[PDB]
């Protein structure tokens, strides 16, 4: 109804270009975690959380995969 | 009929006996109904 | 409960992988569509 | 093959026995209607007999589905 | 020791609320929900959960279950209480009487 | 205990004895039982969450059979 | 291996010895049937 | 076991209403005569 | 391909059919307390109502089985009900398990009718008011049926859970086929599957009560 | 040829089992007439038992059309 | 042609299912004569249960004539 | 020819449907005796039910003879 | 000769419809006992119904034996 | 040969007619117990019908055991 | 061979006559419950009618089992 | 070759005699419900007859199931 739309209008929307700088900033954050090894700093509590949100965003690639072929259950042909 | 494949019968007989006769009953002996008071 | 601002890289990362999907969904759709019809034809 | 063709005749003939148990569930759930209009205070004890009569008659129909499936699939 | 009075506040009887609050901060209100639709649509697209005859026997035994809970839940919900506040009162009553038989005595 | 640790040594720190992992289930059972079941005014969700984790197990071993019934091939 | 006597056999003592004594005589009959059925297969 | 018997009544109470109903449907030529030949006067202490 | 839901389940080469047979007792918690939670309050009530049903009709020696014939209606009514879950492997569709619940409880019932009280058990084969001149025919019935009662139990339960699952699985496949065809028909084939699931719920309990009643009636005729 | 023929001999001989559901529905709605003429105050309690006894007849009527289906299509 | 020959025994055996709807319409109108002798005041309401019980039993009989007219004419 | 041989088993099986209208007429004229011995003042109305019930019973029984004489002769 | 051998099946299977009449005559003469044990001063008129029922069911038991003698000899 | 083979299938399918002479003998002696327990003052006259009903339903059973021993021994 | 083959369908279909003595023993011992619930002071005379009806209905069952074991081993 | 094909038809026919016990056990437990509702103070003695009746009707049905296997497996 309107409740799902009331929340969508904030985070289910295309991003602003002003957030791209700080987005790649965090991108450089985790890459320096790959250079020296700040991944060792991660406790399991949020470690899995970063993983789920990664699977979260990954499914966007698959719901986009099915809309690029106009088919739900596998490839139509 | 896969019920007739007698090679996996001892896989169904022994864990049943270990449940119908030892584990389910043990949990019944823990269900007691005390007599009512005066 | 008020909505929460999601982290930016995740916020565009949705649409980042989204258009990567509809593209990957376009390529393999147009890559498998021809390959299949002869396997269906040669099956006769 | 006459051997695999004769399976379909026996399997199709074996399952006729379900006509019996299909006619004994109407007697039970018909007697419950009669026996409940005469002593509607026993509603719970009659229904506890319509259940035992249901399962013990219906069981005799499935003994025909047993041979309907023992022949059709497991020789 | 006395039992607590409430459980775990589980939503949809399948996912406990310790999950939604765990993902609420970084991903927001609709965070976990879109994960669900994100996994289900992925599952039945890559044929992880393959639609079979069992799909429509699942929805039926899940429909009868979700309807038996909504229609016969509250009746069993309190009936399990009345069996206690009866057995409780049945004790406290005799407990007081058992004083009269010793107070008069 | 985990949910606050960070080290791969924790995997080997644990007591992996026939009596060891049992005490990790018997403690994993009483942590669940005490949370959703063993409370006055508990709800049915203490059970309908065990069955939901019993279907996923009843489906996991039954996937080697359902794979022969996909309606696509890619 | 204690409390396998106390929790697991002390309760079932009056049953596994006196009441279910004839059950086991039947459970031997069953085991003879199962092996025989598997012997002819 | 009829419905009134389940409702607590007795056949005497059943018969008192059925007989009252017949008299209530009698014609005025007979209704006056029939009501006093069967009316009640006894009273309980 | 059709009887797939009845083949012994194995995951990663492990016989998972043991973690499924040992699970029903996990849904029956117990407590020493006097006023517990709603689960054990409802369960300890059902066990009270159930035991008062099967066991009231027995004498003092038959009531020593009041732990067996109650811990058996609780194990069959929980194995069947855990079979209606999707994709579940219900081990009561197995002629092996069912023959292992039927033969001991039966053999251990006629043995105590033959190892003791035998001279009385010899009088059930000949009914009370029976004239003689056709007895040499009735002896066949009361024995050959006795010799087939243990196989009546295990097959009355096997063929009723198997056929109940086969039907729900076929009618299920029907709705899948008519899904891509006229849809207002799919909703009438589906509502048949719903009335059939409410039936398979009742027959999940009835087949547990009848199994443990016929074992009771055998016991009552031997104690 | 004989294999695809021996099915109509087995299919048709399997849909006979619904004859028992034609007599079970008679005895059910035949006792609703006897049970209602006896206690016409329970017209709505009896009729709900007839629908129960009628539905349980289709149940044993479907066990036949299953084996009449398997023999016919999923041999 | 052993094909159309087996389509005859199919329809010929699938129509034996009508033997139920013949002995079900006998128990509906039979138990209407009995139930109406007891409470003839409800002549109208009983006859409304006969038509309902006669049709529900005859329906299960026409389904056999519908099947016998498929194995014979349709396929 | 085999069709001429299949039409004989097809007809000789259809006439088994008459076994229903033979047990369904004994339940109509058997429930007139029980229904008339109770209330013999309705003989002229219980009868006019045992004619409707007897006509609706042989009807479903003569279908199986019409089918027999439709397989045996008339295609 | 597969047709002359088929006549022994169609004529031996048509004669099982007689098992319908034989069951609708035990209902009639079993309703004459229940209806005479209640109102025995009607013995005259009851027996003239247990003959109209006996001679209307046992007519259906002869329509089967009529086709059994129509296939066995009239063809 | 093909005849001496079919003669056993026809004589076997014909003696199924006794299945209607076993449900009649059951209903007759099932009403002799009900009718005599209601009016035990008629023991000798109710039993004089349960012998007629026993002999008249078993006369339709002989008609099937006769047509069985006709295809089996005569022709 | 075709004799040893057909002698299995014969002796296999002759034994359907036991379907009679299945429902004849169910009515005799079914009405004995109704004959005893009415006049329990006749329990010795009723039960002697049930055993007579159980031995005369089952005897018709044996006559079928006797034939199946006659066209199998005797000749 | 055909000697085994006939053991799937002779065994599919022998097992339909169980239908006589699906209707018998229904009549036994359809009378334990009626007879009880009339004299509910004899529950201990009616049930003791419904079991004797359920055991004696089932004992006839299981004779068919034993001849079903004694043909399919022994000879
Ligand atoms: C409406 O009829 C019903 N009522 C029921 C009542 C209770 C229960 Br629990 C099951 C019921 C099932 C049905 C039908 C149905 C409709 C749709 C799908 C599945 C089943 C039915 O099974 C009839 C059953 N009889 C005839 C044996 C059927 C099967 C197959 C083909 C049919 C064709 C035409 C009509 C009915 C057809």
């Amino acid at each position: 109804l309107a409740t799902f739309w009331y929340y969508a209008k904030v985070e289910l929307v295309p991003p602003t270009p002003a957030e791209i700088p700080r987005a790649i900033q965090s991108l450089k954050k985790i890459v320096n975690s790959a250079q020296t090894g700040s991944f060792k700093q991660l406790t399991v509590k949020e470690a899995v959380l970063n993983g789920l949100v990664a699977t979260e965003v990954l499914m966007w690639f698959y719901v986009g995969e099915i809309i690029g072929k106009r088919g739900i259950i596998g490839y139509d042909v | 009929m896969p019920q007739l494949n007698t090679t996996v019968w001892p896989t169904m007989i022994t864990p049943m006996l270990l449940t119908l006769f030892l584990i389910t009953q043990l949990k019944m002996l823990n269900t007691n109904y005390h007599l009512p008071p005066s | 409960v008020p909505p929460v601002q999601v982290s930016p890289l995740i916020k565009l990362g949705r649409y980042s992988a989204l258009f990567l999907g509809v593209a990957y969904g376009a390529t393999r759709y147009n890559y498998l569509k021809p390959r299949a019809e002869e396997e269906r034809r040669i099956a006769a | 093959d006459i051997d695999t063709a004769a399976k379909f005749i026996g399997a199709g003939a074996a399952t006729v026995g379900v006509a019996g148990s299909g006619a004994g569930i109407g007697t039970v759930f018909g007697s419950l209607i009669i026996g409940y209009a005469r002593n509607p205070s026993l509603k719970q004890q009659l229904f506890s007999y319509a259940i035992l009569g249901f399962a013990l008659s219906e069981a005799m129909g499935l003994f025909c589905l047993m041979v309907a499936f023992l022949i059709l699939f497991a020789m | 020791p006395p039992l607590p009075e409430y459980g775990g506040k589980v939503r949809y009887g399948l996912i406990p609320e310790e999950f939604f609050q765990f993902l609420y901060p970084k991903t927001g209100v609709t965070g976990p929900y879109v994960l669900g639709t994100g996994l289900i649509l992925y599952a039945l697209s890559k044929e992880i959960y393959v639609i079979s005859a069992e799909t429509f026997t699942a929805l039926s035994v899940l429909g009868v279950m979700v309807y038996g809970i909504k229609k016969y839940g509250p009746f069993v919900a309190d009936f399990a209480d009345k069996l206690n506040e009866q057995k409780l009162a049945q004790l406290e009553e005799a407990k007081q009487a058992s004083i009269q038989h010793i107070q008069n005595a | 205990e985990v949910k606050l640790g960070e080290l791969p040594s924790w995997i080997l720190m644990r007591d992996f004895s026939p009596s060891g992992i049992f005490g990790a289930f018997q403690r994993g059972y009483y942590r669940y039982y005490n949370k959703y079941i063993n409370v006055k005014k508990g709800s049915i969700s203490g059970i309908t969450m065990v069955l939901a984790c019993y279907v996923l197990f009843s489906y996991s071993f039954s996937y080697k059979h359902l794979k022969h019934e996909r309606l696509r091939k890619y | 291996l204690q409390s396998i006597i106390k929790n697991i056999w002390i309760p079932m003592k009056p049953y596994y010895t006196k009441v279910y004594q004839e059950i086991w005589i039947g459970m031997g009959l069953m085991g003879f049937i199962v092996y025989k059925i598997r012997a002819a297969d | 076991v009829a419905y009134w018997r389940q409702a607590g009544l007795s056949y005497i109470r059943y018969s008192q209403i059925c007989a009252k109903a017949v008299r209530d449907a009698l014609k005025t030529e007979f209704k006056a005569n029939a009501e006093k030949t069967s009316g009640s006067n006894v009273k309980i202490v | 391909n059709l009887f797939a839901s009845f083949i012994a389940p194995t995951i990663l080469g492990l016989p998972a059919a043991v973690l499924i047979i040992l699970f029903p007792p996990l849904l029956i918690p117990t407590s020493k307390y006097l006023i517990n939670n709603r689960l054990i309050t409802t369960q300890q009530w059902l066990i009270k109502l159930t035991s008062k049903q099967m066991m009231t009709m027995h004498n003092t020696k038959g009531r020593t089985w009041s732990l067996m014939l109650v811990s058996l209606i609780i194990f069959i009514a929980t194995t069947n009900l855990l079979g209606l879950l999707p994709h579940s492997f219900t081990p009561t569709t197995q002629l092996s398990m069912n023959l292992a619940m039927a033969i001991p409880l039966w053999a251990g019932t006629v043995i105590m009718g033959f190892r003791s009280k035998i001279k009385n058990a010899l009088a059930h084969f000949l009914p009370q008011g029976t004239p003689t001149p056709l007895i040499p025919m009735l002896v066949i019935i009361e024995t050959i049926s006795l010799l087939i009662q243990p196989m009546a139990l295990a097959v009355r339960l096997t063929a009723n859970i198997t056929a109940g699952h086969l039907l729900m699985h076929l009618i299920g496949s029907a709705t899948l086929a008519m899904s891509t065809i006229n849809l207002p028909s799919t909703l009438i084939i589906f509502t048949i599957l719903i009335l059939l699931t409410i039936l398979e719920i009742a027959v999940a309990l009835i087949q547990a009560y009848v199994f443990t009643l016929l074992v009771s009636l055998y016991l009552h005729d031997n104690t």
